[PDB]
RNA sequence: UUUAUUCAUAUAAUUAAUAGGAUAAUAUUUGUAGUUUUUGAUACCAUGAUAAGGAUUAUAAAUUGAAAGUGUUAAUAUCAU
């Protein structure tokens, strides 16, 4: 594991991507390293080397790669694991006093990263559904040119309530594909540095933005209008094999009959 | 081994072996007279 | 001496066992 | 009788011999990355772990022994583990600490199993079901130490009790073997080698000095008999090798062993008769009526006379 | 016919001799992090990068095999071994010129 | 038969054991002769004293090895393996290709088992160089194409 | 995950114009898959995140068309091929598909012998042996000495 | 008179047979299976070399270049079931 982290760590200063993927896919192994040799990754190191992959992927707008690890990390249950490291070095200051230990939902919720995140979580849905609105009249202005169009009238996303729970209702109901609270704590601290006490702006772009990345309804709402690609026929008189008659929609043409499909 | 089945001194042997009766039974002791 | 031939491949090892294959099985069943 | 050089050089005919016969890989070498291990499948949550660290890093991890005294690990399990609140972390620790007892060969560790793990498992019809890694774990254990504890865990792992056999590893089976014979168990050979027959398990890739002393420690004449029709289940190149096997821990390399076989002449005996087999070469009451009559028919004729 | 004998192996004999031998998995020759300038020839002795040709190749053999004659060898066995000089000096006309 | 007397397969197996350890002792053996004859200092950082003791410890060194193949190639790479004849490497009494003399060269030309092309022989056969400068044109030729070719790194 | 299932669905595809005369002819599109998968090395693709089953015969096409540099300078030791011979011949019931059972363009009146000199350069040895007796009334033209003219 | 080879007289050398190891779904393995191991038929076949004599073609001044094929007697000699 401690190998493995100091490949990827010199794959993020070395900015090398496929060898990010590379090392990724050595740590995850095959049939062989795993149950032949019995020699596999313990599943803290995994989720150290997978997490800042992870990190450096969405830091520089790698949509593919981080969508693969924050699917391993689905897989395998890592997404509340920060906070298991944090109740278990408790629990290791409490077995090292004599108290008995137990883990539940209240021993979670109890630590300083969940309860910070959900502190902080109005100000990210604030964020996110600021800066889609910007998006979305950006691609209303460049569907036309620059004048507004009538794509940004009536977008997908829908009002915040003014309550912290309809604030986690809608992050539940707009981002529900990602872990919202997961994601919000892994980009609480950026090289040591924790973001979310000193710069609150840098820390709300950045957990908007893995939002945004992680999210696929997000990057499926987010879509620019396309133009209408029409059907065409063959003509009767062949002239070309290349010129064809067009299907016309009536909103182009007005009058004539009816038609058909 | 492969191809035959045997090796060179174990085949020696088995020659050796398989014709027993019709190389020594005894020294024909004995004259032989003239019958005409 | 008897020619060898150069259009026979070298025999080499291909495949799996029948305990494999139905351990394969067995593991995707599962 | 040859190919002239006038004549067009082209290829007769393509062969297609390695798509036709798809062979497996084998060498006579064994395998030298294998685990040559009991594997206990360590599966701990991932905030136990940080929290047991201290304990943990004494126990044997991945591919790691420590040299911890198993004294010093069995005293941090017996404080420590009543203040964890947690079944499964409870019964994965002392997987660790019946492994960590085993390869030390500390015999006071089946203690550990009467006081946590035999009233809700192998006590008066218990309902629970103990985990896979405690029963490889204690299992390995007994085997090691030669313990008698083998039996009573064994016979809870078939498909009427807790169904762990189809989930055993060869070299579990290996160690198993290997201490049934040292001990001296007739009947416990045969359960295993049954078991292992129904079970479908690697039979040719079983450990070849692990069946030697487990056909050895085979005396008694019923069992015998089973052995006879069960060494065809081998393959050619195992029961071969099996032979040169028992011939040498009975004869110059007895010295591999840490307890010396005992003189089972007519097991020997049989396993020389069977590998050479496998190898190529290189109506008593109609039958005493007839005796009977007979004696009357020389009395009669008077072959057989009276006193003189 | 009688006699035929094709001048180019068809397709389908080309196609069974090529899928019956394997490939060898370092004819890809892919690359993409770069030369290990410090480690790749100092790798582990079984897999080592094994010099050839002159002894001007062997920079690190000359100096393991320097390093292990200072090692074995002592100093008062090796002060016996004497030039031919020092032998010729006990001639009694042991200089001339040719 | 039946190929040729054990003795001789006796001879030329050790001829190959001779080979074998040439391969073995040649540079060990070039380099202790190139340290041990040297009179010119080896570097900068070691002169004077410790040169000379060093290079009177790998004499002993080298003169402790027992079997050392120091013995010449020329000596004994007239050995045939077909056939007992010895012949001499440089006369006509052998041929370099396929390394054997010229009465098995002989033999196995009218038996038919190599293909060779004859020539009238008071020519140079078809080879440019060779009737351009003879033996040490093809010599340098072949020493050429080897290493000259080579721009050294 | 697409691509090499394609590949694998092409390579089981039987074909019908050599009517399986010899083997199957597909099966040597497996060897694009040592190929491929070195291009998703390449393209930062982890080969981790392929399914089991198409994992499955990936390693089957692998073990089929893929050798390294050290097994490639072992391979072919005479151990080994008569190994291959002896397994064949005592269980090759279990694994056999057949035991289950000038200028052309510019050329039009092509110029013959341009005096282009021959014996400037040297091809002087052209010496030929001809059989005794082509002619002779004796000497019979059918025979074994016909095989003299085969010998080189 | 010294030396390259030759010759004299002192010598060393001796036996037999295989064994697959990284990136391969699990055999730990190789002083093991070999002992009375192989190097053992130089003969009286009818070979082949030597020397010797014959005939055919040039009616062109062109070409770098007018040169090539086909038959008989004496003596010597013949070591392979």
């Amino acid at each position: 594991g401690e190998v493995l982290h100091n490949l990827m760590r010199c794959a993020i200063a070395a900015r090398h991507r496929a060898r990010i993927m590379w090392v990724y896919n050595v740590m995850r192994g095959r049939f062989y390293e795993n149950v032949v040799v019995r020699a596999e990754v313990d599943l803290i190191w995994r989720y150290r080397i997978a997490m800042i992959a992870l990190e450096y992927l969405l830091d520089h707008e790698c949509a593919e790669e981080a969508a693969a690890i924050y699917s391993y990390l689905v897989e395998e249950e890592l997404l509340r694991c920060d906070v298991h490291v944090r109740v278990g070095l408790h629990m290791r200051e409490a077995i090292a006093a004599g108290k008995p230990i137990t883990l539940n939902n209240d021993v979670m919720n109890a630590t300083s990263l969940v309860r910070d995140a959900t502190a902080v979580a109005p100000e990210v849905a604030r964020e996110l559904q600021r800066r889609h609105a910007q998006t979305l009249q950006n691609n209303a202005v460049e569907a036309v040119g620059a004048g507004s169009a009538p794509w940004s009238i009536l977008g997908p996303l829908t009002a915040i309530g003014p309550t912290a729970e309809d604030t986690m209702v809608w992050l539940q109901q707009h981002y529900g594909d990602v872990d919202v609270m997961s994601i919000m704590r892994w980009a609480r601290f950026r090289k040591g540095k924790d973001l979310m006490a000193k710069d609150r702006p840098q820390y709300l772009a950045r957990a908007a933005a893995w939002i945004e990345l992680l999210s696929k309804r997000n990057r499926e709402m987010e879509e620019v209008p396309l133009t209408y690609m029409r059907k065409s026929k063959p003509l009767v008189l062949d002239t070309n094999s290349n010129v064809r008659v067009a299907w016309q929609t009536p909103l182009m043409r007005s009058g004539g009959p009816p038609r058909l499909l | 081994m492969t191809v035959h089945g045997t090796s060179l001194p174990s085949t020696y042997r088995m020659h050796k072996d398989i014709n027993k009766a019709q190389r020594n039974d005894r020294k024909l002791s004995g004259n032989r007279f003239k019958v005409l | 001496r008897k020619p060898q031939n150069q259009w026979e491949g070298v025999y080499y090892y291909s495949g799996i066992t029948k305990r494999q294959r139905h351990l394969i099985l067995l593991h995707r069943k599962r | 009788y040859h190919w002239h050089y006038n004549l067009p050089q082209g290829m007769e005919r393509p062969h297609s011999v390695n798509r036709t016969f798809a062979a497996p890989f084998q060498s006579n070498h064994s395998l030298v990355n294998k685990y040559r291990g009991v594997w206990i499948e360590f599966d701990m949550h991932p905030a136990f772990s940080v929290a047991l660290e201290p304990q943990l890093r004494k126990l044997p991890r991945g591919r790691t022994l420590p040299k911890t005294p198993a004294e010093e690990v069995i005293a941090d399990y017996t404080a420590l583990a009543p203040l964890v609140d947690d079944e499964k972390t409870r019964d994965l620790w002392l997987a660790k600490v019946f492994q960590h007892c085993a390869f030390q060969r500390c015999g006071g560790a089946m203690e550990l199993w009467e006081r946590y793990c035999h009233q809700r498992f192998t006590a008066e019809g218990a309902t629970a079901k103990p985990p896979l890694s405690l029963v490889k774990s204690v299992l390995f254990y007994c085997n090691k130490t030669d313990n008698s504890g083998w039996r009573a865990l064994f016979d809870r792992c078939l498909k009427d009790g807790w169904n762990y056999t189809p989930l055993f590893d060869t070299a579990q089976w290996s160690f198993m073997l290997k201490s049934i014979g040292r001990m001296g168990d007739e009947d416990g050979v045969r359960a295993v080698l049954e078991e292992m027959l129904d079970v479908q398990a690697d039979l040719d890739r079983v450990e070849a000095r692990s069946v030697v002393i487990a056909l050895n420690a085979v005396t008694n004449a019923d069992v015998y008999e089973f052995v006879k029709k069960y060494l065809f289940n081998f393959g050619e190149r195992k029961v071969k090798f099996l032979r040169t096997t028992y011939s040498d821990l009975r004869g110059h390399g007895a010295g591999k062993l840490r307890i010396p076989l005992k003189e089972n002449d007519n097991m020997y005996y049989h396993v020389c008769w069977h590998s050479s087999i496998r190898s190529p070469r290189q109506p008593n009451a109609k039958i005493d009526d007839i005796v009977k009559d007979k004696i009357e028919k020389w009395k009669a004729e008077g072959l057989l006379p009276e006193d003189y | 016919r009688m006699g035929y004998i094709p001048r180019y192996t068809p397709w389908e004999w080309i196609a069974i001799q090529e899928a019956d031998q394997p490939l060898i998995a370092e004819q890809i020759r892919q690359d993409n992090i770069g030369t290990s300038y410090f480690f790749s020839l100092n790798r582990y002795w079984r897999y080592k990068a094994s010099p050839h040709g002159y002894i001007r190749h062997f920079e690190n053999e000359v100096r393991d095999l320097l390093q292990y004659v200072d090692g074995v060898t002592p100093w008062k066995q090796a002060q016996k071994i004497r030039t031919y000089w020092e032998v010729r000096s006990h001639h009694p006309m042991p200089q001339f010129n040719r | 038969g039946q190929d040729v007397p054990k003795r001789h397969t006796h001879f030329v197996l050790e001829s190959r054991l001779m080979y074998e350890k040439s391969f073995r002792d040649c540079w060990l053996h070039s380099v202790c002769r190139a340290i041990s004859q040297l009179d010119e200092p080896l570097s900068k950082t070691v002169v004077g004293t410790h040169q000379k003791m060093l290079q009177r410890k790998v004499t002993c060194f080298q003169y402790n090895q027992y079997g050392l193949f120091k013995t010449p190639y020329y000596r004994l790479a007239n050995v045939d393996r077909y056939h007992a004849v010895q012949g001499v490497a440089g006369t006509r009494e052998w041929v370099p290709y396929v390394n054997v003399s010229y009465w098995t060269m002989n033999k196995m030309v009218r038996g038919g088992n190599l293909l060779v092309h004859r020539v009238h022989y008071t020519g140079w056969g078809t080879d440019s160089h060779l009737k351009k400068g003879g033996w040490e044109h093809r010599w340098n030729k072949v020493l050429q194409r080897n290493v000259l070719q080579y721009s050294r790194i | 995950e697409l691509y090499l299932r394609s590949i694998m669905d092409h390579a089981n595809t039987p074909t019908s114009e050599p009517l399986q005369s010899f083997a199957n002819i597909n099966v040597v599109e497996k060897k694009k898959v040592p190929l491929v998968l070195a291009q998703m090395d390449e393209l930062g693709v982890p080969r981790t995140h392929l399914s089991r089953v198409l994992m499955d015969e990936v390693e089957d096409s692998l073990r089929k068309f893929q050798t390294y540099r050290s097994r490639f300078y072992e391979w072919g030791r005479a151990v080994k091929q008569f190994d291959f011979i002896e397994f064949r011949r005592r269980n090759g019931w279990l694994y056999d598909l057949h035991l289950m059972k000038g200028d052309i363009y510019y050329d039009d009146t092509r110029g013959l012998h341009d005096r282009s000199p021959t014996w400037m350069n040297e091809v002087p040895e052209t010496r030929y042996d001809r059989l005794y007796g082509v002619n002779h009334p004796d000497i019979a033209k059918i025979g074994i000495r016909r095989h003299l003219n085969v010998e080189y």
